[PDB]
């Protein structure tokens, strides 16, 4: 009997990196699930599931949530299945999943002289990434024989890459704050239902 | 969240002092678990100070931190407080200064104002 | 663009600090680094900083006092070589990190600054 965390989470200067997506549970609390789609603010909402108006009667016990700010033109790379060349690379989700992800502007916030540089982004590490595991690998690529070891040769580059963004932002090319859930349901008792 | 690490020190130091290290997290409750990470250790060689990850886990041996050394960390006000050993003269007392943070996840790390590693000193 | 050149130099008898910065003409979100000019027929690794100041790397021969930092108004880059002896040589080459694609690709120079007894 106490209002729930989601009010505590939204609205925040910062949620994690790219290559860091922290998991959180809902604490038992009473709401309803519906909200955030009568809600006009957010342009952009894709999901998989039950419909947004129907998915009340049958009530979650498992709800696992992600935030995290990417570029702006990603949202081709987050959809189940993805075999895209440098998404697998750096995060997978499969097909068997009833979730929904939702974005939004990010500029907001994140704009001040002379762009941002605070996030960072992996490109390959050893081979693509299975979902649901992170690593932190930080040998340089291997391309030959010889180990450089940190040496720029053989193709050793540094794997991790910074954002740039200019103040005045264009082309939706502008990064955005992504915000995915994930709800499941189970005969233990459920935190939230009514 | 000192990125300043360092030991204690006994008469070999000119006396007894109390332990120098910062336990970096959300709160002091945030999990009740036993776990690490690379966590640097003093020298080269990098070992397991101690996997409690709170007020007393669980003990675990490591080569870096045997029986000489205490094995035991608090995140209790983010500061240690516990006595190491009694060494000896000549000899060297160093313990890492650091902790995980709050998430479900494994190898937990501090996120938004926080950077990987931390200075590495001595006493 | 981004212009980059190195020019000058000079040393006297062991004494106090050392400085000596490879002019940049700002760096956003673009790395820079520095290659040891060993005696052999290619380059060496000597650091290489990010934009966010993190992923610090240093040679086996440059842990201790030897420090660089970054500022955030004109992009000031400190050097090593701080509190010299007579016995060190101090020729580097200023890198871009050609992997980039700001507008082209540049190239650094450096100096060839040494010390005496």
């Amino acid at each position: 009997t106490n209002l729930c965390p989601f009010g505590e989470v939204f609205n925040a200067t910062r949620f994690a990196s790219v290559y860091a997506w922290n998991r959180k549970r809902i604490s038992n609390c009473v709401a309803d699930y519906s909200v955030l789609y009568n809600s006009a603010s957010f342009s952009t909402f894709k999901c998989y599931g039950v419909s947004p108006t129907k998915l009340n009667d049958l009530c979650f016990t498992n709800v696992y949530a992600d935030s995290f700010v990417i570029r702006g033109d990603e949202v081709r790379q987050i959809a189940p299945g993805q075999t895209g060349k440098i998404a697998d690379y750096n995060y997978k989700l499969p097909d068997d999943f009833t979730g929904c992800v939702i974005a939004w502007n990010s500029n907001n916030l994140d704009s001040k002289v002379g762009g941002n540089y605070n996030y960072l982004y992996r490109l390959f590490r050893k081979s693509n990434l299975k979902p649901f595991e992170r690593d932190i690998s930080t040998e340089i690529y291997q391309a030959g024989s010889t180990p450089c070891n940190g040496v720029e040769g053989f193709n050793c580059y540094f794997p991790l890459q910074s954002y740039g963004f200019q103040p005045t932002n264009g082309v939706g090319y502008q990064p955005y704050r992504v915000v995915v859930l994930s709800f499941e349901l189970l005969h233990a008792p459920a935190t939230v239902c009514g | 969240v000192q990125l300043v690490e360092s030991g204690g020190g006994l008469v070999q130091a000119g006396g007894s002092l109390t332990l120098t290290c910062a336990a970096s997290g959300r709160t002091f409750s945030s999990e009740t678990m036993d776990m690490g990470w690379f966590r640097q250790a003093p020298g080269k060689e990098r070992e397991f100070v101690a996997a409690d990850s709170w007020n007393d886990g669980s003990t675990y041996y490591a080569d870096s931190v045997k029986g000489r050394f205490t094995i035991s960390r608090d995140s209790a006000k983010n500061t240690l407080y516990l006595q190491m050993n009694s060494l000896k003269p000549e000899d060297t007392a160093v313990y890492y200064c650091a902790a995980e943070t709050y998430s479900i996840y494994e190898k937990d790390d501090s996120w938004g104002y926080w950077g990987q590693g931390t200075q590495v000193t001595v006493s | 663009q981004v212009q980059l050149v190195e020019s000058g130099g000079g040393l006297v008898q062991a004494g106090g600090s050392l400085r000596l910065s490879c002019a940049v003409s700002g760096l956003g979100a673009h790395r820079v680094g520095w290659f040891r000019r060993a005696p052999g027929k290619e380059r060496e690794f000597v650091a290489a900083i990010g934009a966010n100041g993190g992923n610090t790397n240093y040679l086996d021969s440059v842990k201790g006092r030897f420090t660089i930092s970054r500022d955030n108004a004109k992009n000031t880059i400190y050097l090593q070589m701080n509190s010299l002896k007579p016995q060190d040589t101090a020729v580097y080459y200023c890198a871009a990190r050609d992997i980039e694609t700001a507008e082209y690709t540049y190239w650094g120079q450096g100096t060839q600054v040494t010390v005496s007894s």
